[PDB]
């Protein structure tokens, strides 16, 4: 399947080259906030990111080998997790601030316009500060983000038995993360510890996603693009 | 034809 | 903190020794929405009492302030119940062993709104554990990790030291099992990724377990109710 | 809260 024949270095470069672009917001700073406008910007930003994420998912090793029903499920499961880890990643060098876009940098203060957002904001900030303390690398980040895509929805899927295929790709990415840490001059003890620390973060990105999702399908404050509605409704049942 | 399905199908 | 001073074997034995007992459900071998939740909420409330005292025996947990102990337990209690349920359901494929006298399949549990979905995810988790041949020494490490990790960034430096310690313990266990270096970090990763799904089950479970409609189906204990409200 | 009491004894 080629994805299994990939070396660690080949895995890294493939994930890096497949990275989506950073999109700009439709934010005019001369006109202050309404709950609707804020959600307007965020929903309008996420929906375009979704289009890129889908094409990004195609370039993730081993992802095309899956049936398209399985591809649909994995993305339906993980889309907010991936949006959030991306958000957290580009917000690393901006303490106390979330970099939704190069022109949209917000603190938790204006995170209070929307009800229930400040809770999610704080968690995103904590995660970002965690990535900052760990000196998380781009190569490590694209591995993690790739791990979220295939892992988040495996146990929510009749002799399919290519959940095994997903699992071996996951193992290969694990090998990749270890390879990277070995190159950074980390001892075996340090490698296993850092590996663990990184994967435990995923538990909290899952938590943030679910808490966020729960607030997202509560609405009517700004209407949602038909794709962002379908991704959202995939969780509402 | 979920929008997601079509976009993945292209 | 003494927990950091512990050896890998010392950590393992301390965790095994602190293991809560498998409780029984209220007997009478007679299932509606009220009856099912009745038995489940009764069992959960009794398990919580044992969990709290179990947590006090997790190396490093005592060193935290009373406030921080509360926070971690409030955050992780349903995760810990679930990984426990998944653990003891391992040798019963296709069934959840809530209690030795309460073993359920997926068909029973559509009595309850939203329970079937969570049920299937639990069975999937249990099937994953069994196919990985999860050991007891590994399970106690994972459950302790849940306790310390799940609420740690809702706050930590000390907790992260302990988390690293348990990671050292997990690796130590795998090296003793005869696993190669590659097989070690592969298995380590595979196990930790399950935590993400356990979090997911807890979150989706909580969403149903609070909400007024589910609160009203059967009177809940003050303790169980306070643990629920912590997520609301 | 009750959890406060149960953690001390
Ligand atoms: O790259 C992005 C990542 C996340 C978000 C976003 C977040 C991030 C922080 C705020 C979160 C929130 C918002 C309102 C209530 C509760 C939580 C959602 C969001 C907002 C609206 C949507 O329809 C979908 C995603 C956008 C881009
Ligand atoms: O060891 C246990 C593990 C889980 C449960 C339990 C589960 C069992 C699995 C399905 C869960 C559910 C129930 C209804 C709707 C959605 C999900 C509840 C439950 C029920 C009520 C509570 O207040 C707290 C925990 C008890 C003991």
């Amino acid at each position: 399947s080629l994805a299994l024949s990939l070396t660690a270095d080949q895995m890294v470069s493939a994930l890096l080259d497949a990275e989506p672009p950073i999109l700009y917001s439709e934010y005019d700073p001369t006109r202050p906030f309404s709950e609707a406008s804020m959600m307007g910007l965020l929903t309008n930003l996420a929906d375009r990111e979704l289009v890129h994420m889908i094409n990004w998912a195609k370039r993730v090793p081993g992802f095309v080998d899956l049936t398209l029903h399985d591809q649909v499920h994995l993305l339906e499961c993980a889309w907010l997790e991936i949006l959030m880890i991306g958000l957290v990643w580009r917000s690393m060098e901006h303490p106390g601030k979330l970099l939704f876009a190069p022109n949209l940098l917000l603190d938790r203060n204006q995170g209070k316009c929307v009800e229930g957002m400040v809770e999610i904001f704080d968690m995103l900030l904590a995660t970002s500060s965690r990535f900052r303390m760990m000196n998380l690398q781009g190569e490590e980040f694209v591995c993690l983000k790739s791990i979220i895509l295939l892992n988040s929805g495996v146990y929510t899927f009749k002799s399919l038995e290519e959940k095994d295929h997903i699992h071996r790709v996951l193992d290969k990415i694990t090998d990749t993360l270890i390879h990277l840490m070995a190159k950074a001059g980390l001892t075996l003890q340090q490698q296993h510890q850092r590996l663990a620390q990184l994967l435990l973060i995923l538990s909290h990105i899952r938590h943030m996603s679910n808490k966020g999702m729960e607030h997202l399908y509560s609405m009517n404050v700004v209407p949602l693009s038909d794709l962002l509605l379908e991704m959202l409704d995939a969780h509402r049942l | 034809h979920k929008i997601l399905h079509r976009l993945l199908q292209d």
